[PDB]
C-alpha cells in the first residue's frame, strides 16, 4: 500500500467478546490516561531508548 | 484371409481352453486320445493339448468390431 | 484408481477403455518386461582406430588369414572380386550405425536392456559342439554374412507390406539389429569365437526361437500393472531428505509429481554457461551477479531526512563541499528550492561486489521514478558513498513530509536495480559427477568429460532467464513442469516428468523398467493438458455413469443421467 | 539505451526467418546467418532516434510451392495495440492482396483488439505474437522433439491402416508454443519424432483439438 508504506505497522489487539480489532491505545483511553505522556511510561520504561 | 493376429497360443488362451475342456470331460463328453489308467479330468485334457486334438476354435475380437476364427489345431503352443 | 483398463488389443496397440491408443507398440519396442537383460554396445566407445582395427577383415595379409581359416577358403577369398566387394561393404554399414549410436546415447554409456543374451549364446554352442579355439575353422565369411541378413529379416514386430507400416517395424527393431550385426560381424568370428559351420546354423536358430517368445502377450492388463511396480518404490523413498543446499526428493517430491499442484516446496531453475564464461570463474560471478536480484536497502548504510531551506545551508558539516562544487554550476532552480532534504549513505562493500558505482543508480533513480526528484552525488575518492536528493521544486507553486517518508520507504524495498525480480539467491559450483559435466565427442572419437560452471537458483521466472545472452538456452531447464507447460510445449512436458521421476526412482540406487515410467507418462499427458491424478483430475472424461457414481457422487451425476 | 535495443532486433529478425522457413516459405541462404555488425550496417546502427523505427523491418516472403500465397509480418510501433491501428494494417493487406500476416505486438494488446481478430474469420487470418516469446527459438531446445505436419493426403493412410478413426488419436490443443510456431489449425495432425532407448526410434501422432 502507498499509505502505510511510510509509517510502518500498527500494534493492535483482539479482545475477548468484540468482533473486531481493536488499537491498543483506545483501549488504553478507556481506562483513563487520556494522555500520551502517561502512556508511553507504562508501555517504555525509560526515554533514553 | 487377412490374418493379422499372431500364430501364437497366447497364455490366457492356453489357461481357459484347459478349464473348459476339462470341465467338458467331468461331464462324460468323449475323448480323444488314447489314456492309459489316467483318471483325473485336469490331467487328460492337459495331454489333448499335447496331441493338437481338442475341439474347439477361438474367436480374436478386434478392437474395430471385426474377429477371426483360429483352430487351436493351427496355434503354435507356447509352452 | 487412475490407470485401471489399460491393456494390449489383439492387434498390438495399448488402448484405453473407450478405445483412445495410447502406444502404439507396448513399451515404443512390443517385448515384455520379463525376458529381457543387461548387454553392452561395444561399438559406441571406443577410438576410431581400435574401431577400423577391430571391426575390418583386411583380406590382404595371407599368412593371419591362412593362420584363421582353413586352406580350401583361404585361396576363395583371395581371389574373388564379389566376396571382397561384400566384406566392404558390411563395414559401411557398420560405420553408419556407429554413428547413430553416437546421437541416441550422447552421454556414452553402453549398459542397455535387451531380448536374448548373444555372448552366452555364443558361449554355449562353443561347448555344445566341442569347439576347439586352436585350429583353423571352416566358417565361410559370406555365409556368416547372409545369414545374419536372413535371421533380421525373419524378426517381424509389425507386420506388413505398405510403407508406413515398413518403417514402423525398422524403427521398431532398431536397436538390436545394431546389437546383432556389431556382434555376428565376419572379423569377430573369425578371429576371437572361431564357431564351425554345424555350430552357427545352431546358433541362427535359437536367436529367433528365444526372440519371438519375448513379444507381449495380447491380453495383459498392462495399466494395472504399471501402477503398482511404481508405488511399492514409493515405498523404499524416503521421508524427508534433509541429509544430502536444498533439494526435495522421496515421497513427498513423488506426490508432488502425482499432482501438478502449481506449489513445489523448492522450485529452482538449474542453469548452464555457454561461453569462456562456463571455463573462468570471473565472468561467471559476473552473469551471476548480472541475474540475482537486487533491492537499494541492500546496498545502503543508514538514511536521514534532513532539513535544508537553502542548498548552502549544509546542515552537516562537510558535505559542504561537493554540494557547493555544484551549486557554482547552479542548475534547476526552476520553481523554487525545496527546503527538504533526504541524505542516502551506501556501504562500497555491498556496491563493489556487484561491480555497481552511484552513476547507473543516480540515473536509472531518475530515469525510472520520472523527474520529480534530483539527485547530486560524491566522488568514490571520498570513502563514504552519499548522494542527496530534493523533490522537484515545481510542485510547490497533501504535506511533504509524509510524502518524502513515504517516497524513501518505497524506494529502498522496488528498486529493481539488477537481476529478474522472482529469483532471490543463486550459486554456483563446479560438479565432478559425469552427471553435470560437458561430454564431447573429440576428433579422434573418444568421450571426454569436461567440468564447466554451472548456475542453480531459488525461484523460477524461465522465459527471462532464457532469453539472456551468454547463457545456454538448449540445456537451461526448471524443475517446475507447469512452467515448461506454458513456456515449452506438451512434448517437453512428457519428457521432464519421465526425466524427474527416474531422477527420484534412482536416488538410492534402485532401479525400475523402463515400460513403466513410459506407459504412466504416457496415459498421463494424453487427453492435450496437464490433469493431476487427482480428485478432479479423472472427473471429466469420457468414461460412463456408473464409475462415477463409485466416487462420492453418485446420486447427483446419476440424476442428471 | 540503444545497444540492448539494436540488439533485440537483431535476435528477433533472426527467430523468424526461421520460423518462416519452417513453415515451407522461401528464405534466402544468408539471412538465416545475419550476423550482428551485418545488421547494424544494413538497417541503422541504432533504432533509439535512429534510422530503424521498427518499421523498415518489415518481412513479406512467397511460398516454395506457390509464388501467389504470401506472408507478411508486422511489428507495431505503440507498446499495446488498439483498435483502427490493426485496421491499418487490414487495409494494408486490402490493397496488397495478402491474407496471411503476423504482428509482433511489443508489451500487449487490448480486450478490445482481441475481439477485432476474431471476427474476420474467412479471410484475413493474423498471428498475435510477443516481442518476448521471439527472443528464443524453442524448437532447438534439448526437450523438444521434432514436430513435422502432414498433408491431408497422409492423413487418410494412417486411418485407413491403423483402422482407426480420428477421435481416437493423442491430442494437443492449439494454444501451447509448439502449436502455434508452426502455425496449426483444429483437424490437423503432427507428427512427433523422438529417439528412445529401448527401440532406437519411436513415431507417434497428435491431433490439434
Amino acid at each position: 500500500g502507498a499509505k502505510k508504506s511510510a509509517i510502518g505497522q500498527r500494534i493492535v489487539a483482539t479482545l475477548p467478546y468484540i468482533k473486531q480489532e481493536v488499537p491498543i491505545i483506545i483501549v488504553f483511553r478507556a481506562l483513563g490516561f487520556v494522555s500520551d505522556r502517561d502512556i508511553l511510561e507504562h508501555i517504555i520504561y525509560d526515554f533514553e531508548d | 484371409q487377412k490374418r493379422i493376429t499372431t500364430p501364437y497360443m497366447t497364455k490366457y488362451e492356453r489357461a481357459r481352453v484347459l478349464g473348459t475342456r476339462a470341465l467338458q470331460i467331468a461331464m462324460c463328453a468323449p475323448v480323444m486320445v488314447e489314456l492309459e489308467g489316467e483318471t483325473d479330468p485336469l490331467l487328460i485334457a492337459m495331454k489333448e493339448l499335447k496331441a493338437r486334438k481338442i475341439p474347439i476354435i477361438i474367436r480374436r475380437y478386434l478392437p474395430d468390431g471385426s474377429y477371426e476364427d483360429w483352430g487351436v489345431d493351427e496355434l503354435i503352443i507356447s509352452d | 484408481k487412475s490407470m485401471e483398463s489399460v491393456m494390449v488389443k489383439y492387434d498390438a496397440t495399448v488402448r484405453n477403455s473407450i478405445n483412445q491408443v495410447v502406444q502404439l507398440r507396448y513399451g515404443e519396442d512390443g517385448l515384455a518386461g520379463e525376458s529381457v537383460e543387461f548387454q553392452n554396445l561395444a561399438t559406441l566407445k571406443p577410438s576410431n582406430k581400435a574401431f577400423e582395427k577391430k571391426f575390418r577383415f583386411d583380406y590382404t595379409n595371407e599368412r593371419a588369414l591362412r593362420r584363421t581359416l582353413q586352406e580350401d577358403l583361404v585361396k576363395d577369398v583371395l581371389s574373388n572380386a564379389h566376396i571382397q566387394n561384400e566384406l566392404e561393404r558390411e563395414f559401411e554399414r557398420m560405420r553408419e550405425d556407429r554413428e547413430v549410436l553416437r546421437v541416441i546415447f550422447p552421454t556414452g554409456d553402453s549398459k542397455v536392456v535387451l531380448p536374448c543374451n548373444l555372448l552366452r549364446m555364443i558361449w554355449n554352442a562353443q561347448k555344445i559342439f566341442h569347439i576347439n579355439p586352436r585350429l583353423p575353422s571352416d566358417l565361410h565369411p559370406i555365409k556368416v554374412v547372409e545369414g545374419v541378413k536372413e535371421l533380421s529379416k525373419k524378426l517381424v514386430i509389425v507386420n506388413g507390406d505398405d510403407p508406413l507400416s515398413r518403417q514402423a517395424q525398422e524403427n521398431a527393431t532398431l536397436l538390436f539389429n545394431i546389437h546383432l550385426r556389431s556382434t555376428l560381424c565376419s572379423r569377430r568370428m573369425a578371429e576371437e569365437f572361431r564357431l564351425s559351420g554345424e555350430a552357427f546354423d545352431w546358433l541362427l536358430g535359437e536367436i529367433e526361437s528365444k526372440f519371438n517368445q519375448a513379444i507381449a502377450h495380447p491380453g495383459e492388463m498392462v495399466g494395472a500393472l504399471a501402477a503398482q511396480s511404481l508405488g511399492e518404490p514409493a515405498t523404499q523413498m524416503t521421508l524427508n531428505t534433509f541429509h544430502y543446499k536444498n533439494v526435495t526428493l522421496g515421497v513427498p517430491r513423488l506426490k508432488e509429481l502425482i499432482n501438478i499442484s502449481k506449489k513445489p516446496k523448492t522450485p529452482s531453475l538449474t542453469v548452464f554457461l555457454l561461453g569462456q564464461s562456463a571455463r573462468d570463474a570471473e565472468r561467471a560471478k559476473d552473469i551471476l551477479c548480472r541475474l540475482e536480484h537486487t533491492t537499494l536497502r541492500k546496498v545502503t548504510a543508514n538514511t536521514a531526512i534532513y532539513y535544508d531551506p537553502n542548498p548552502q545551508s549544509t546542515v552537516v558539516a562537510e558535505d559542504q563541499e561537493w554540494v557547493n562544487v555544484y551549486y557554482e554550476m547552479p542548475d534547476f532552480d526552476v520553481a523554487r528550492i525545496s527546503p527538504w532534504l533526504l541524505r542516502v549513505e551506501l556501504d562500497r562493500k555491498h556496491m563493489t561486489d556487484r561491480k555497481l558505482t552511484m552513476e547507473q543508480i543516480a540515473e536509472k533513480i531518475n530515469a525510472g521514478f520520472g523527474d520529480d526528484l534530483n539527485c547530486i552525488f560524491n566522488d568514490d575518492n571520498a570513502e563514504k558513498l552519499v548522494l542527496r536528493i530534493r523533490i522537484m521544486n515545481s510542485d510547490e507553486n497533501m504535506d511533504d513530509d509524509v510524502f518524502l517518508r513515504c517516497i524513501e520507504s518505497n524506494m529502498l524495498t522496488d528498486m529493481t536495480l539488477q537481476g529478474i525480480e522472482q529469483i532471490s539467491k543463486v550459486y554456483m559450483h563446479l560438479p565432478q559427477t559425469d552427471n553435470k559435466k560437458k561430454i564431447i565427442i573429440t576428433e579422434d572419437g573418444e568421450f571426454k568429460a569436461l567440468q564447466e560452471w554451472i548456475l542453480e537458483t531459488d525461484g523460477v521466472s524461465l522465459m527471462r532467464v532464457l532469453s539472456e545472452k551468454d547463457v545456454d538456452p538448449v540445456r537451461t531447464t526448471s524443475n517446475d513442469i507447469v512452467e515448461i507447460f506454458t513456456v515449452l510445449g506438451i512434448e517437453a512436458v512428457r519428457k521432464a516428468l519421465e526425466r524427474e521421476l527416474y531422477h527420484v526412482i534412482s536416488f538410492d540406487g534402485s532401479y525400475v523398467n523402463y515400460r513403466h515410467l513410459a506407459l504412466l507418462c504416457d496415459t498421463m499427458t494424453c487427453r492435450g493438458h496437464l490433469m493431476a491424478i487427482t480428485r478432479h483430475g479423472v472427473n471429466r472424461q469420457d468414461t460412463g455413469p456408473l464409475m462415477k457414481c463409485s466416487f462420492e457422487e453418485t446420486v447427483d451425476v446419476l440424476m442428471e443421467a | 539505451d540503444d545497444e540492448e535495443e539494436t540488439y533485440r532486433l537483431w535476435k528477433i529478425r533472426k527467430t523468424i526467418m526461421q520460423l518462416c522457413h519452417d513453415r515451407g516459405y522461401l528464405v534466402t541462404q544468408d539471412e538465416l546467418d545475419q550476423t550482428l555488425e551485418e545488421f547494424k550496417a544494413q538497417f541503422g546502427d541504432k533504432p533509439s532516434e535512429g534510422r530503424p523505427r521498427r518499421t523498415d523491418l518489415t518481412v513479406l516472403v512467397a511460398h516454395n510451392d506457390d509464388p501467389t500465397d504470401q506472408m507478411f509480418v508486422f511489428f507495431p510501433e505503440e507498446p499495446k495495440v488498439g483498435i483502427k491501428t490493426i485496421k491499418v494494417y487490414c487495409q494494408r493487406m486490402q490493397e496488397e492482396n495478402i491474407t496471411r500476416a503476423l504482428i509482433v505486438v511489443q508489451q500487449g494488446m487490448t480486450p478490445s483488439a482481441k475481439q477485432s481478430l476474431v471476427d474476420m474469420a474467412p479471410k484475413y487470418i493474423l498471428e498475435q505474437f510477443l516481442q518476448q516469446e521471439l527472443l528464443i527459438n524453442i524448437t532447438e531446445h534439448e526437450l523438444v522433439p521434432e514436430h513435422v505436419v502432414m498433408t491431408k493426403e497422409e492423413v487418410t493412410e494412417l486411418l485407413a491402416r491403423y483402422k482407426l478413426r480420428e477421435n481416437q488419436l493423442p491430442r494437443i490443443q492449439a494454444g501451447d508454443p509448439v502449436a502455434r510456431y508452426f502455425g496449426i489449425k483444429r483437424g490437423q495432425v503432427v507428427k512427433i519424432i523422438r529417439p528412445s532407448e529401448t527401440a532406437g526410434r519411436y513415431i507417434t501422432y497428435r491431433l490439434v483439438q
